[PDB]
């Protein structure tokens, strides 16, 4: 081959005409559609359309929320897309005032019954849950078309605006007074153990730690209270087999400096939340720890 | 242009056989080692098929094998392409179980059952193109637990209770289609792979007993997290509240050789390393949207 | 065939037909190039006397790889061809018996 | 600020000899951990050397590297040092440092260096009462052995007298692998290693409770009727001289928690892969990798 084939600078797609234009330029046809600049041709982010019942449109109508699929023992619907905020009423982490606050908004023909699917089972919630990503461009309707972000930065179409993730203040915690310039986000479910039933809490933990070994070690200190309940239930209840004090999982990373407290106001109701700004998405598997 | 992996055959190909490859335009294909050219013998999982070796040997080799999706079937060539991490990649639903949106799919070696059903698509002269199953992650955790319990019962068999309990583990039941998992045991005697694996759990289940006793009593003196005192009584191993037999403390090792005690710890973790391949299931794809009739679905690559 | 006398079996016509097929054996040549040699062959810096020298070696290095790749293509064509003949060649004592 | 840079420039402040600068050309594509990530870094921050302590504890040095960001070396000039952060998933090439067989297809994990059998060790570089130190990249089976034996050193020290412990350490410092001896730089029992036991000590007892009544007896079931090399050999290692509960619904879930402890107990010696070899060079002076 010629040396020009290797000495050449890499081809610029912007220097090339759009592929739809090439078919038109060869025949000089003029369709009513303007293909001279395709929209959404440049997106590192990945997305998927999610048709959702209208009873879960609340709060998510503002972009930036953690969708999580919830498989249910019923064979239809097979996979309801619970909002992370809707799961907070189940959480013991939420303050009793905050629990009574948002819960009034969630009454619906469907969402109010969605909580019943959690209570019925015996197995732990993380076996049902599966993280999906983050909201962008809600369709708003009787069957709203949520657009999840599997990976990459959230942003408005045509890069007009960078959407921010909304993490509720009650679930948030810090591992250090002096954050590093980078800190990965980790959604975490914690299973405290009690007689009749477990009453799990929810946590989101930005941390400069990245390696999994050092990450779980600091959690073994702060959650040692539930850890004491974990071994205590084991000696208490043979045949019963509780497992996992908690479940770390990677969710993304943020620049730390961009973080600042904020609040969402749906249906004229303030709700203070931590607000990651330029938050790239990097989801990972659930990682059980004892 | 795009990077590709050519994989020409050797046996003559009927034109009708090439049309079966047109049904496999985009499906997972294991490869023993990355190369720019691969013989069709190396192609597929069939290169590592074994007789006496059990399912564990396939999974232990397949985890090291590099995945590679099909791109464009052509004449004498095969255009394989290795997925890049962080990008979406459609996969054919070769897996018996129907896919669901958002699941973390992960490769497992095939487990064809008793009676004949779906046939291998390419029986090209003795060699045949088997493919690994694509399964959702929660089921992959489930199938691995089934075979190991069936190996725990590989010894005892004459009793009716074990004879029925294996039949229940043999029959999985899940959403939509149900399936049956073949018994690793054959002709009474166990396959060597399950025997190497079942003993690897049996070592940790028993060697950990006496060895951990001395290490609990000393570290528990600090009463830091306080749980270590409860950990000391965890080792009594019982359900009923036994009364006045008077060994309330767990039994402890005695008269061990000073050097052999070190070797017993070396004999402990080495069993964990042989056992590790069954312990974990790395994700390889994460499906987003699913095509109707579950024929195929887009999946971002992982790993 | 051949004519034969009376009282003997004859030789009815025996048409025979056969079809040959074909084998295949593609080859490939990897070759490496240092990323610096590419970036100097591509971008051109200030006309300093030393950078022009390093740019000249960066240009010749690509020809040293291409011509080596072409000669390797001929060595492999001879190699794959002789490897093809060796599979087709019977051991001699069989050909002598035939 | 801006996302931590993929490309990092390090400039040496101290004067360096014309001979030493050529060693950096031989040092190209080395794995160079860095502390804080920044577009321009002082050379004192560069390398592993600043974390050394008078205690010279190896167990802490193994931990601190795991929080550090690895950066491959690239393109040395007359002073500039073009460190390049490896983004995940790309197929990087990695020049080797520590003598080891490597071999294609092994997983890799960065570890602090283990001095060779002579005990002689010329420094890779020196610069004004300061020495560059690049942690070794090792095959995964090698990393599992070097990491577990330190845990054996801690548990053994918990009981037996200090005189017998130190004599055992010389038996433990050696680690043959691929016909190549290695030795730990001053292994130490310490609070950094004391926590390695407590996370293990709780991990051990949980397996004894999660174990099935059959699984503890399963090896004894085999010796009663069969015999083999692995069976007889393990029988000396531990045991002193029909199931009662046929509950498949229990065992299917009882092991499910037992697999959790097997994940946690392995993680004390398991570490995240940093690279995955494809084809070691025949010269064995370089290697091909991915992961990140």
């Amino acid at each position: 081959m010629d040396a020009r084939a290797v000495a050449k600078r890499p081809r610029d797609p912007a220097d090339e005409d759009n592929e739809l234009v090439t078919a038109l330029k060869a025949k000089r046809e003029v369709n009513t559609i303007s293909v001279r600049y395709l929209y959404h041709a440049d997106h590192q982010a990945l997305t998927a359309r999610f048709f959702v019942p209208e009873g879960l449109v609340e709060f998510e109508a503002q972009p930036g929320a953690l969708l999580i699929r919830m498989e249910t023992g019923c064979d239809s619907p097979r996979h309801l897309y619970i909002s992370l905020y809707l799961l907070g009423i189940r959480a013991s982490n939420v303050s009793a005032s905050t629990r009574c606050l948002l819960e009034s908004v969630y009454t619906a023909s469907a969402a109010r019954a969605a909580l019943q699917w959690l209570d019925l089972g015996p197995h732990l919630l993380h076996r049902r849950l599966e993280t999906l990503g983050c909201v962008k461009t809600v369709s708003l309707g009787i069957t709203s078309l949520l657009t999840c972000v599997m990976r990459g930065y959230l942003y408005n179409t045509l890069k007009t605006e960078v959407f921010a993730l909304m993490i509720p203040k009650d679930m948030y915690l810090t591992w250090e007074e002096t954050r590093g310039r980078l800190q990965y986000v980790y959604l975490i479910i914690v299973y405290d153990y009690d007689g009749p039933e477990t009453r799990p809490g929810i946590y989101v933990l930005t941390s400069s730690i990245a390696h999994w070994q050092t990450l779980v070690d600091v959690a073994r200190g702060k959650f040692a209270r539930e850890r004491c309940s974990f071994v205590n239930r084991r000696i208490t209840r043979p045949r019963q087999i509780p497992l996992c004090t908690g479940v770390i999982q990677k969710l993304g990373w943020c620049l730390a400096d961009d973080i600042h407290t904020s609040f969402l106001v749906h249906k004229e109701l303030k709700l203070s939340v931590v607000r990651l700004d330029n938050f790239s998405v990097e989801l990972g598997d659930f990682r059980e720890f004892v | 242009m795009e990077a590709n992996i050519f994989c020409t055959f050797d046996h003559k190909l009927s034109i009708a056989d090439v049309g079966k490859l047109t049904k496999l335009v985009a499906a997972v294909v294991p490869i023993p080692q990355r190369l720019h050219l691969i013989k069709h013998y190396q192609l597929g999982l069939h290169q590592f098929v074994d007789h006496t070796r059990g399912y564990v040997r396939l999974r232990g080799l397949l985890r090291n094998m590099t995945l590679t999706l099909m791109r464009r079937v052509e004449g004498n060539q095969i255009l394989l392409h290795v997925p890049t991490h962080g990008l979406l990649y459609t996969v054919l639903n070769t897996g018996p179980v129907t896919w669901e949106k958002g699941d973390a799919l992960c490769v497992l070696p095939p487990l064809f059952h008793g009676p004949l059903a779906r046939e291998n698509l390419l029986t090209l002269g003795q060699w045949e193109l088997v493919l690994p199953w694509i399964v959702p992650m929660p089921l992959a955790l489930e199938i691995n637990q089934r075979l190991l319990i069936m190996g725990l019962f590989s010894l005892d068999r004459s009793y009716e209770e074990v004879k029925a309990a294996v039949q229940q583990l043999q029959t999985i039941t899940f959403r939509d289609a149900t399936f049956t998992i073949p018994d690793p045991v054959i002709d009474q005697h166990l396959l060597i792979d399950m025997k190497t694996a079942c003993l690897s759990m049996s070592m940790v289940a028993n060697l950990a007993s006496e060895l951990t006793m001395t290490y609990v009593r000393k570290l528990a003196l600090e009463d830091s997290s306080m749980l270590l005192v409860k950990c000391q009584e965890l080792l009594m191993r019982l359900d009923r509240e036994r009364s006045v037999g008077e060994p309330r403390t767990p039994a402890r090792p005695q008269h061990v050789s000073p050097d052999d005690e070190i070797a017993r710890l070396s004999a402990l973790f080495v069993m964990l390393r042989q056992l590790d391949d069954l312990i974990r299931e790395q994700v390889v794809f994460t499906v987003c949207d699913v095509s109707p009739d579950n024929k195929s679905a887009t999946c971002i690559f992982k790993g | 065939r051949v004519a034969s006398g009376a009282g003997l079996p004859t030789s009815r016509q025996t048409t025979i037909m056969v079809t040959k097929y074909s084998e295949k054996s593609p080859i490939t040549i990897p070759f490496e190039l240092s990323a610096a040699c590419l970036t100097y062959l591509r971008e051109t810096f200030e006309g300093t006397i030393l950078d022009k020298i390093l740019n000249v070696e960066a240009m010749h290095t690509v020809l040293r790889a291409l011509k080596n790749t072409a000669d390797a293509m001929e060595r492999g064509l001879i190699h794959s061809f002789l490897q093809t003949l060796l599979r087709k060649a019977p051991p001699y004592f069989v050909v002598q018996t035939l």
